[PDB]
RNA sequence: CUCGAUGUCGGCUCGUCGCAUCCUGGGGCUGAAGAAGGUCCCAAGGGUUGGGCUGUUCGCCCAUUAAAGCGGCACGCGAGCUGGGUUCAGAACGUCGUGAGACAGUUCGGUCUCUAUCCGCCACGGGCGCAGGAGGCUUGAGGGGGGCUCUUCCUAGUACGAGAGGACCGGAAGGGACGCACCUCUGGUUUCCCAGCUGUCCCUCCAGGGGCAUAAGCUGGGUAGCCAUGUGCGGAAGGGAUAACCGCUGAAAGCAUCUAAGCGGGAAGCCCGCCCCAAGAUGAGGCCUCCCACGGCGUCAAGCCGGUAAGGACCCGGGAAGACCACCCGGUGGAUGGGCCGGGGGUGUAAGCGCCGCGAGGCGUUGAGCCGACCGGUCCCAAUCGUCCGAGGUCUUGACC
């Protein structure tokens, strides 16, 4: 049964999409935010794809990555605000980094991570 | 593909193109009333007259519907599952039947007459 | 009779007048990494290793071990008693003719953790005029003063896949010389894209 | 390297091309011969005629079961490089939506609803 | 329904809660400034590798 | 022993030993021609089917089958199920009772709990050690796994044979059951891969989308991984001791006898050969390479500190390996992940504008569009910086320098 696993995730697919996405979103707001381990990691990965199509620059990416933002005050935000910014260099857009810390409670180890300048 | 207890088709001087089989009539471990196999049955469905009954033979294996996997990767399925009724010897029991070719079946062989009998559309 | 590989993957081919499935068995060629001479270890034998994983990255021990009777910069090795090496090199691009049979193995593919279901054959216990355990579970183990307690060692639960096995005879069906490789249709032993080897023994009477 | 290479490699090496036939079209019934032979090496460049229906892709494929009204229903499934194929000439219309499976044929079909499509 | 039987000492107890114990927290320091640093980390003082983009406020 | 407590049936699931062995073979015997039976001694090796009805195991019956054994373990199994059962009150009658009530006559229902401490089994690790300190390859004493068998065909109807009837030698071929791996192929899945759809509140009306319509609303298909019903393979040879049973040479029984003497024949069984563990087999470690015999301390320095990156651990980052853990490859003198990109294989021609119809939508640019694990490119991003522990490697004897 299981092991050789591929994009691995928790919660439940669309409690994930859900946040993937609410996060890309609040990121692409302040460039870089504070979460925990791999709440960065996959983020990265997504965020990441979305700021893919950013760049992709065009009427139809438009239409999709909005397809799941929603929103133009950031869609064009970042379509155009920062899309060209990276527009050239190939992928990786993300900057995912290790704080000092771990959440009360807990200890939840978290960091921040954002578009990598 | 294949079942012990079987609601089963034929074509032959049936009863009734359908019989009920027990089991397989191989290697004393049946489970498989397979692709060109040969086994055990009854009848199920009806009869005008014929000299058939509502007994019960033994007979060979046609079609089947769960891959039809041949020696030189010839592959096929029909969504039909029926086989010839049996003499004694094998020696089939109508003098005709309706349905056709394919590997499988002369393949088993003994049943040259199925052979020659079941060719065209259908 | 031995060859020493990296397991590629299995792929389908064909053969006279049929198709039929085959797998991709890939080896550079081992060498005389050691020798156990017999005097030396009278378990006579040879250990070789058939490829070659960065050097920047290698313990001295490695590079001396080598120096030896010297030989390259890997670190794929492992060995076989009752096997001359006619040779202090090898490679298969003859070393295994095909239209032969063989026999060989491998790592066996990393498993889980399940109980009377996996592990062992006969899948779990009933299902419905009892469900405070729902389809499967847990057999018998033992009893009341008969041995007055739990049994030793019949089938059990968990860990059955971290382990190595290997597979009796199978065809050596063909050989490419070049891209040292072989199809031979295979129970591709154990993972593939990973390790394996194969070696040939039986004076089987049919 | 790896798989991809050396096997892509391997296989080209038998197959071949699968004898360059190229003409998948999804609907389509259409008409071939196999050497399926037996007896006497009574290899029968045996034609059927079957509507299209699946395929499997890479290497090893197969043409598959294009199902047939022989006077029951009868789907024929064939390897493509298959060796075994000499005759593969189309006929039908390489048409209809949603993409092969759609056994809605072989099932519901009536030849009327079939015409449909 | 199996409370055991008693309870081999705390001798037995300690068994145990002994394999258990207790090791310590991974350090090296600052690659900027001083103090303790986990591998992949910064902190409310020094804060980077290429960009404190942090501590002081 | 047990009434401060031992759950009784039937069945389930996992079974474990046993031989008066059922099928298996080895056999002497026949009223044994052949074939086939039947008559005992040897030998448990594997094997020792489905249903029917019956709460019944037994049983009788259907169909096969090589065959479809008897039984040990509280008639194994409630800390592992099931609970028709017989055995708390009901109510039923049939039956006794003057009736209260009753019948091991019966029939309808009838609240089976379980967070493991111990020794025990299944796994996986942390020690500390098999008197240098080390990286890696081995050999196994000894232990574990599997050893079945059909039917056909091969020599088959020359053995026997008046005739009717049937081959040891032996040789095939496939199959069933079953065990071990494994996806190409076959088919199954695929909670997001793609595609179609109603209802609905949202975006901004229009399309173009968006959450809810159960942890994916519906539907139709769908890799990769994992997985049968798909694929390879296996149960061998063959070597040596023998069971019953067959013999050689030979007396004591100055003729004879396999029989203490000495020799041989012989079983699918016993040791090996077959794979899988394995020196924590304190009785190994055997071999390879390598740092130095490491450096300071009260001689007995088998303590300290650096010693060696000799090496490895730590943290990081990755893994069909994986609960943690240990195993495994890697950390930028890299490709390790994610990213990106080329490509496979998926979906089934997008979004828009354009062309015919009042319209519904139809056709074009479109087999486009959009994509997750599959081959592999390229430091786009993040594997920075560091830290610590780790010889001067048991006792003993003999030998050389
Ligand atoms: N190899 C071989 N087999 C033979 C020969 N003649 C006969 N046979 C075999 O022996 C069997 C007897 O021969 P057939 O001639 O058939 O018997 P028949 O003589 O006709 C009958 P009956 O013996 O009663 O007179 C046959 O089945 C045949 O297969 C021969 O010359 N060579």
């Amino acid at each position: 049964r299981h092991l050789k696993s591929g994009r691995k995730l928790n919660r439940h697919s669309s409690h994930r999409l859900a946040l993937y996405r609410n996060q890309a979103k609040s990121l692409l707001t302040h460039g870089r935010i504070t979460t925990t381990v791999p709440k960065a990691k996959e983020l990265r990965g997504f965020v990441d794809h979305l700021i893919h199509l950013a760049k992709r620059g065009d009427l139809h990416a438009r239409r999709l990555v909005l397809r799941d933002l929603q929103d133009v005050k950031l869609v064009r935000k970042l379509f155009d605000e920062i899309a060209p910014r990276y527009r050239d260099r190939q992928g990786g857009y993300t900057r995912v980094l290790k704080l000092a810390e771990r959440r009360r409670g807990d200890g939840a180890p978290l960091a921040l991570v954002e578009l990598v300048e | 593909m294949i079942q012990p207890q079987t609601y089963l088709e034929v074509a032959d001087n049936t009863g009734a193109r359908k019989i009920m089989c027990i089991r397989v009539l191989k290697g004393s471990n049946a489970k498989y009333a397979t692709v060109g196999d040969v086994i055990v049955a009854s009848v199920k469905e009806a009869i005008p007259r014929g000299a058939v009954k509502e007994g019960d033979v033994v007979k060979a294996v046609v079609v089947r519907t769960k891959k039809e996997v041949k020696r030189p990767d010839g592959s096929a399925i029909r969504f039909d599952d029926n086989a010839a009724v049996i003499i004694n010897n094998q020696l089939e029991p109508r003098g005709t039947r309706v349905f056709g070719p394919v590997a499988r079946e002369l393949r088993e062989k003994g049943f040259m007459k199925i052979v020659s009998l079941a060719p065209e559309v259908l | 009779m031995k060859g020493i590989l990296g397991v590629k993957v299995g792929m389908t081919r064909i053969f006279r007048d049929d198709r039929a499935v085959p797998v991709t068995v890939i080896l550079a060629g081992p060498c005389p990494v050691v020798q156990r001479r017999t005097p030396e270890k009278d378990g006579y034998t040879a250990v070789q290793l058939g490829f070659l994983p960065q050097n920047p990255k290698r313990v001295n021990r490695p590079l001396k071990g080598h120096f030896a009777k010297a030989g390259v910069e890997p670190v794929r090795i492992l060995r076989e008693i009752r096997d001359f090496n006619p040779e202090g090199d090898t490679v298969t691009v003859e070393i295994f003719k095909p239209g032969e049979r063989v026999d060989v193995t491998g790592t066996s593919k990393g498993r889980g953790f399940a109980g009377v279901m996996k592990r062992w054959n006969f899948a779990g216990g009933p299902d419905s005029h009892g469900a405070h355990k729902i389809h499967r579970h847990p057999g018998s183990i033992g009893n009341r003063k008969t041995p007055g307690r739990v049994y030793k060692g019949k089938k059990m639960a968990g860990h059955y896949g971290a382990e190595r096995v290997t597979v009796m005879n199978l065809e050596v069906v063909d050989v490419i010389p070049e891209e040292n490789l072989l199809l031979v249709k295979g129970a591709v032993p154990g993972p593939n894209g990973g390790l394996v080897i194969v070696r040939e023994t039986k004076k089987a009477a049919k | 390297m790896n798989r991809g290479a050396l096997i892509k490699l391997v296989e080209s090496r038998y197959v071949r091309t699968d004898l360059p036939e190229f003409r998948p079209g999804d609907t389509v019934r259409v008409s071939y011969k196999v050497k399926e032979g037996n007896r006497t090496r009574i290899q029968d460049f045996e034609g059927i005629v079957i509507r299209i229906r699946r395929n499997g892709f890479n290497t090893t494929f197969t043409v598959r079961k294009v199902s047939y009204g022989v006077g029951v229903e009868r789907i024929f499934p064939l390897h493509s490089p298959l060796i075994q194929k000499i005759d593969i000439v189309q006929r039908g219309r390489a048409r209809r939506a949603k993409l092969y499976f759609i056994r809605n044929l072989s099932d519901r079909e009536i030849r009327r609803k079939l015409r449909a499509d | 329904h199996p409370v055991p039987k008693k309870k081999t000492s705390k001798a037995r107890r300690d068994a145990r809660r002994s394999h258990h114990a207790l090791t310590p927290p991974t350090l090296v320091p600052c690659p900027e400034c001083k103090a303790m640093k986990p591998p992949h980390t910064v902190c409310p003082e020094c804060g980077y590798y290429a960009g404190r983009k942090v501590l002081e406020v």
